[PDB]
């Protein structure tokens, strides 16, 4: 995954990472949120979901990240998949588990949507304010 | 070889009818034979003198295109160098010359220079071995270069190094140019497949490049019977026409061309151990310079061929030494196919050609 | 003491982080110790050239 279209106003925003990110990770797209200190968390924080992030290397706890709320991603695909050969399916929602911040195209009554794909490679970002269904039958 | 000091009682002076062995040893002076004259051919067509001990092959991806829109704005295009690195081997080669005191007195003076033009075709027939064993050895070497270990290379050897892509032709770990034909006796398709193992990875006659093709002449009188449409050894059939060179060109470089199958130019080579044959791309935009690198040392004073005084001077016992330093590794790993002519198995490194069994 | 002869191995790179190894051994090439200068200082005050051997 890659960040295609950022937009700094409203888009996106800066905040402190909560904890040193490894090059294992380089690549791969997950859901965030953030710890009641501030700073930037895989999965749903205190927040819950508050958007989606990328970097291309690994990085250190307390360096500054962009996050994602409304934009376009290109080579894409699941958290679980290879970065750069693993790429996801054409026209379809994404979803994040809450826990883990991994972003697949399962629904589920407890993740939130993070976007869906226009063509296998590339997921229009756009986070849901909350959870699929917050009251299950 | 002979080897040993030179003495009194190896002197000879005159024939029973009285011609002088000075005049015989003459003859030998100044003279180099056919032979290591078409050893020395072989080397001159077949390498480059190196410029960097060390080189890298790089190669960059493909951006593309979107069709556009009134509002909205296009995907992102980037792209990522990569490249494999490639090293040159060097060591260094001792020879002597020893005499005693009283061999130098009586020995007669043109056997003293004819030992001095035999250094000089040792020092071809050393040059040719290290040439064609960069080839013919399917086994990677190891060469030091400001102190720091780098690799270096035959062919393609199924080796973990991936061929870089020609057209969207696409290739893998474990891909090779050492060959084994499958059938006792060439076919018309070991040509036709070697040659386009070659044309895979460009060296191509749209690429404007011409193949070659060197092979003992048992081997050549399996070619002459490639007519088109007709089978030849073990029921293949030849897809293209066998023609005889005039006299395809007559001669190239200087070398006996006996004619084309497909655009492959093929020429006798004596050399060659009869059971194999190496196919070579030339000219075009690729193959502007050879197969072979040869490396020498950095410093004018330690490049060619070079004599040393020795270490015994004068009394009773003289020697001086001969050196030469360079060495060798492929760059094109793709610009060359060794193809063998056996029944079935793994590919036999020719013993005259295995690196460490011998010197020139 | 390190001894015996100086073979190709006991050099060691021709440049190591851009450095080369000429300039690291030619800041050596002309020091003198200021305790073989003493030493020297003590001698030239406690010695004398003899002139007759006995």
């Amino acid at each position: 995954a890659r960040y295609d279209k950022y937009n700094p106003y409203g888009g996106g925003f800066r905040a402190p990472l909560a904890a040193d990110w490894t090059d294992a990770d380089a690549g791969k797209l997950y859901a965030v949120g953030i710890n009641n200190v501030g700073a930037v968390v895989k999965g749903a924080g205190q927040s819950g979901v508050a958007g989606v992030l990328v970097l291309t290397k690994g990085a250190k706890a307390g360096s500054i990240v962009d996050v994602m709320k409304f934009g376009e991603v290109v080579e894409f695909g699941p958290t679980s998949g290879t970065p750069g050969t693993d790429f996801g399916a054409a026209g379809t929602a994404y979803y994040a588990d809450t826990s883990t911040g991994a972003i697949n195209s399962t629904s589920g009554e407890a993740k939130v949507k993070v976007g869906h794909t226009v063509g296998a490679q590339r997921l229009i970002v756009a986070v849901a304010d909350g959870v699929v269904d917050p009251s299950p039958a | 070889n002979q080897g040993g000091y030179n003495t009194a009682g190896d002197i000879k002076y005159k024939t029973a009818d009285g011609v002088s062995y000075d005049s015989l040893w003459n003859l030998f002076s100044n003279v180099t034979d056919e032979w290591n004259k078409h050893k020395s051919k072989m080397v001159q067509l077949m390498t480059f003198p190196v410029t960097n001990q060390t080189e890298k092959v790089p190669r960059i991806g493909q951006f593309g295109f979107e069709k556009a829109s009134e509002f909205g704005v296009p995907e992102s295009k980037r792209t990522e160098l990569s490249f494999y690195q490639l090293a040159y081997d060097f060591e260094d080669y001792d020879l002597a010359f020893r005499y005693t005191w009283k061999f130098l007195r009586d020995a007669p003076s043109s056997q003293i220079k004819a030992y001095h033009n035999q250094a000089l075709q040792a020092d071809a027939k050393l040059i040719h071995r290290k040439v064609m064993e960069a080839i013919f050895d399917n086994r990677e070497r190891e060469a030091d270069i400001e102190g720091l270990p780098y690799k270096v290379y035959p062919l393609y050897n199924g080796d973990n190094m991936i061929p870089p892509e020609y057209n969207g032709t696409t290739f893998s770990t474990g891909h090779n140019h050492y060959l084994v034909s499958g059938g006792t006796k060439i076919d018309s398709a070991d040509v036709e497949m070697a040659a386009d193992h070659i044309r895979e990875h460009g060296y191509t006659e749209e690429n404007g490049t011409q193949l070659i093709a060197f092979a003992h002449k048992a081997e050549i009188q399996e070619v002459r019977r490639f007519r088109f449409g007709q089978t030849n050894n073990n029921s293949a059939v030849a897809n293209y026409d066998f023609v005889q060179s005039q006299g395809p060109q007559s001669m190239w470089k200087g070398l006996r061309v006996k004619g084309s199958y497909d655009d492959v130019l093929w020429i006798e080579e004596p050399t060659m151990p009869a059971g194999y044959v190496l196919f070579l791309a030339t000219g075009g935009t690729l193959a502007q310079q050879n197969l072979v690198g040869l490396r020498e040392h950095e410093d004018a004073a330690w490049r060619g061929l070079r004599q040393i005084p020795g270490n015994q001077t004068r009394y009773p016992l003289i020697d001086s030494f001969y050196q030469r330093s360079f060495g060798t590794g492929i760059r094109q790993r793709g610009g060359a196919v060794v193809l063998q002519i056996k029944a079935s198995g793994t590919y036999d490194i020719p013993t005259k050609w295995t690196n460490g069994g011998g010197f020139e």
